[PDB]
């Protein structure tokens, strides 16, 4: 049969990855960014309340 | 057709061929050195029809 002139077509379009949609960043807090704008460190802290005595 | 009888059948048609390759592939790469450029008498624009040329 015709061994050379029958062609192969390539398609001009890559398949995309299939990829998990990406959620968490706009879940958690984000308000430490106006200050992280500097630095690689944020120090939080928290109050340790007084012990109420009998 | 006149050996065979008077009998006649159909061949199969075919093909043959060959490949061209665009597998050559050649480069030129140099440098001018910026002092070089300031303290020479002339042009070095040669250098780069020189290469051109060598292509």
């Amino acid at each position: 049969a015709f061994n050379n002139f029958i062609p192969e077509l390539w398609s001009d379009m890559l398949l995309e990855e299939w990829t998990a949609q990406t959620v968490f960043a706009n879940l958690v807090n984000r308000e430490y960014e106006g200050i992280a704008s500097k630095g690689n460190v944020v120090h939080i802290a928290g109050v340790v309340a007084p012990t109420v005595k009998d | 057709y006149k050996a065979a009888g008077r009998q006649t059948s159909a061949d199969a048609i075919s093909d043959t061929g060959v490949d061209l390759l665009i597998d050559q592939e050649k480069s030129i790469d140099f440098l001018v050195d910026d002092i070089d450029r300031v303290q020479v008498a002339g042009s070095l624009e040669a250098y780069t029809r020189a290469g051109a040329t060598a292509l």
